[PDB]
């Protein structure tokens, strides 16, 4: 729902 | 000597997964931000909800006090950060300028000034009165995900997935330093102690590094937890003990010795991935959020 919240590549 | 964190209170209302959890700095209140748009702030040592702050359009990555405890600040992925006033509830300013998600937030010292990170890969410095950009930092080669003045605010240090940690001058804009290590991975969350000689470090290959500012060195490593996928908070107790506190992949809350660097205690409860946690500025109390799966926050105290 947030960037923090999701895995980044 | 080790501390004895039990489990006091579990806070349940987001809706979504926390993103972000601090104390005010007068001690009475935790704000949380969410997946949820949402920004809750319950009693600090009570655990009871207080009110619910809404305004975002998409998620919110991270949320920060001023240094009076009257506003707070909040970094969303709608591109915009929003300036609160909690007592009234009312968005003061809504932050127009970065090009991507901002990830990260914090006011300085005087709270007169406000940094952020962002997806955009930069970092903007921003006048809270007005509610504009002062100027804008083209900081990193990927998404920024932390930002942090120093002790009297002359100072920012920012993070990078690029793996590089910078300290920059706020009133020129210079890089000052670039720090990193023998790897590269991405960093995760950076900070100064509250001394200001330090930076705490944490990077995705599961470590997390106190570095000397100064001489640009590291000078102690802690390792024992999970962290290789989210930027997790990190941060430094200074009311009981001296110790160094964590969330982890694992779902566990982990908490070193400073010093020596040994793991004391590891707080179990939460059912997935604790992405933050914050440390009360008078009385041992910790406060933990965990993710998706989990939507709680939970707030430990101990004796020492």
């Amino acid at each position: 729902g947030s960037a923090r919240a999701e895995v980044h590549l | 000597v080790k501390p004895n964190y039990a489990l006091k209170f579990t806070l349940a209302g987001h809706t979504k997964a926390v993103s972000s959890v601090k104390f005010s700095p007068n001690g009475e209140w935790l704000a949380s931000s969410s997946a949820d748009k949402l920004i809750k702030i319950w009693g600090a040592y009570d655990g009871k909800f207080e009110k619910t702050i809404s305004g975002h359009k998409l998620g919110i990555s991270d949320v920060a006090w001023s240094s009076d405890s009257n506003l707070l600040v909040s970094a969303s992925d709608d591109k915009t950060l929003k300036i609160w006033d909690v007592s009234s509830g009312k968005c003061l300013k809504t932050l127009k300028g970065h090009s991507n998600y901002v990830f990260c937030c914090n006011f300085n010292p005087q709270s007169n000034l406000i940094v952020s990170g962002s997806f955009d890969e930069s970092v903007r410095i921003w006048d809270v009165k007005t509610g504009k950009c002062l100027k804008t930092l083209p900081a990193h080669s990927d998404p920024v995900s932390a930002v942090h003045f120093n002790r009297d605010g002359s100072l920012i240090v920012s993070s990078s997935y690029d793996g590089l940690c910078r300290i920059w001058d706020t009133a020129s804009g210079q890089c000052l330093k670039t720090l990193i290590d023998d790897d590269n991975p991405p960093v995760s969350f950076v900070k100064f102690s509250p001394n200001g000689k330090y930076i705490l470090a944490a990077t995705l290959d599961n470590t997390l590094k106190l570095w000397d500012y100064s001489k640009g060195k590291c000078l102690k490593t802690y390792t024992g937890h999970k962290n290789e996928k989210y930027c997790i908070f990190a941060n430094f107790s200074v009311t009981g003990g001296k110790w160094i506190v964590s969330g982890s992949e694992d779902n566990l809350v982990y908490i070193w010795n400073l010093q020596t660097k040994e793991i004391v205690q590891k707080l179990q409860g939460h059912t997935d991935v604790v992405i933050s946690t914050a440390c009360h500025p008078t009385e041992n109390i910790i406060a933990s959020a965990a993710l998706e799966n989990d939507k709680t926050i939970k707030l430990w105290k101990s004796d020492c």
